């Protein structure tokens, strides 16, 4: 049996209603038991899937009644009356009438008020320099939306090679993002210059937030 | 307390085989079907197959994609489920879960996986297993942000804990990036400037692949 979910992902503000669809190539209604063999699983980042709904509409022990499973045959829907910060997760449907098949899943993301990041810069550590390494890290903390830009400057000149960016998942508490921009150098490249600047540009402002440090310190 | 614990994950060379085990307890093992589920990084869950309960004679079934390549079995005396993975390729790189399936023959019966294991990551690569280097992130206000830069490890994953798990608030761990065959990531925590360096701040970086843990005390400059 072929399972398909929709949407692939969507974002709604806290307190809003939400709807996800699950479709199967064959009917999941078992004429013998007269139940639909379809379950809904919740999977938060870095965690194992948790059972929420089974038999299409029965809520598992402990699951809040904000979650409601509906549908029959080949058409099914998971509904969240009011979504909150805990709901950050991917939702999978699973047929179990003929073996088992998981859907593609629906990633639920949360919209929230825009927030400016708190920007910190970190000069290379002594132990890394000792091994001939030189990583410069610029950390942008608790911002929204996710899209955000960092310009690296060395002694006034922009730098693009040796830079890597990485975001956290949407925070489970306040739904914000954080990201690090690392400039990786050799101990010798690093010691050829003094001024190290990272500039964070976010929708919250025209003027970029700037953090700097001099290697002569 | 029902418990499922997968084991045996790690690095496996392309073409080779691997056997995963799923230790269980807290329930009548032989009463339950047992299923294996895998999930490639950033991808959807995939049911691989199951083995039925004692009443059904422990008969096995597998998804179309793994037929003749993955095998399931169970030690009913030790309540341990197994997964035999043969001739692995990079597409097999994923997190592998064991889940308690149905028990239609005795007790409460309902369609759904009530319990899962924490899962174990399997990654198929010809690369080298190398433990990570852990470097401190410290400033050059009322609060201070510290962190730990983790570089040059393979394969995934690494877990980072602060003060051995006692420091859990204000922690931010960014996704890992792959460059030149090696992964890196940074975990940071924000604390009141009155807490550090007046008190102790440490990060514990665990790299399951090399069975290696690293502690890194955050000292002032
Ligand atoms: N078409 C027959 C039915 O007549 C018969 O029901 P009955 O005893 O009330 O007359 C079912 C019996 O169902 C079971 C049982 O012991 O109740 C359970 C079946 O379970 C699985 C399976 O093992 O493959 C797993 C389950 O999650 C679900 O997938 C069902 C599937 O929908 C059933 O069609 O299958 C299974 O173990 C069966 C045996 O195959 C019986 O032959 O017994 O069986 C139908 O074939
Ligand atoms: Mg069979």
């Amino acid at each position: 049996i072929v399972m398909t979910q929709s949407p692939s992902s969507l974002a709604v503000s806290a307190g809003e209603k939400v709807t996800m669809s699950c479709k199967s190539s064959q009917s999941l209604l078992n004429s013998r038991t007269r139940k639909n063999y379809l379950a809904w699983y919740q999977q938060k980042p870095g965690q194992s899937p948790k059972l929420l709904i089974y038999w299409a509409s029965t809520r598992e022990s402990g699951v809040p009644d904000r979650f409601t499973g509906s549908g029959s045959g080949t058409d099914f829907t998971l509904t969240i009356s009011s979504v909150q910060a805990e709901d950050l997760a991917v939702y999978y449907c699973k047929q179990s009438n003929n073996l088992r098949t998981f859907g593609g899943g629906t990633k639920l993301e949360i919209k929230r008020a825009d927030a400016a990041p708190t920007v910190s810069i970190f000069p290379p550590s002594s132990e890394q320099l000792t091994s001939g390494g030189a990583s410069v890290v610029c950390f942008l903390n608790n911002f929204y939306p996710k899209d955000i830009n960092v310009k690296w400057k060395i002694d006034g000149s922009e730098r693009q090679n040796g830079v890597l960016n990485s975001w956290t998942d949407q925070d489970s508490k306040d739904s914000t993002y954080s990201m690090s921009s690392t400039l990786t150098l050799t101990k010798d490249e690093y010691e050829r210059h003094n001024s190290y600047t990272c500039e964070a540009t976010h929708k919250t402002s025209t003027s970029p937030i700037v953090k700097s440090f001099n290697r002569n310190e | 307390e029902v418990m499922l614990v997968e084991s045996g994950g790690g690095l496996v060379q392309p073409g080779n085989s691997l056997r995963l085990s799923c230790a269980t307890s807290g329930f009548t093992f032989t009463d339950y079907y047992m299923s294996w589920v895998r999930q490639p990084p950033g991808k959807a869950l995939e049911w691989l197959g199951f083995i039925r309960n004692k009443a059904k004679g422990y008969t096995t079934e597998y998804s179309a994609s793994v037929k003749g390549r993955f095998t399931i079995s169970r030690d009913n005396s030790q309540s341990i489920l197994y997964l035999q993975m043969n001739t692995l390729r990079a597409e097999d790189s994923a997190t592998y879960y064991c889940a308690r399936d149905i028990s239609p023959s005795y007790g409460v019966y309902y369609e759904g996986f009530a319990y899962w294991g924490q899962g174990t990551l399997v990654t198929v690569s010809a690369a080298t297993t190398t433990a990570p280097s852990v470097y401190p992130l410290v400033p050059g206000g009322s609060s201070v942000t510290l962190g730990c830069l983790v570089k040059g490890y393979f394969p995934e994953p690494v877990t980072v804990k602060w003060n051995y798990g006692a420091l859990s608030s204000g922690v931010r761990t960014v996704s890992s990036v792959l460059q030149s065959g090696f992964y890196s990531l940074s975990s940071l925590v924000t604390v009141p400037s009155s807490t550090w360096p007046s008190q102790t701040v440490i990060c514990n970086v665990a790299h399951p692949a090399s069975k290696t843990e690293l502690i890194k005390r955050i000292e002032p400059r």
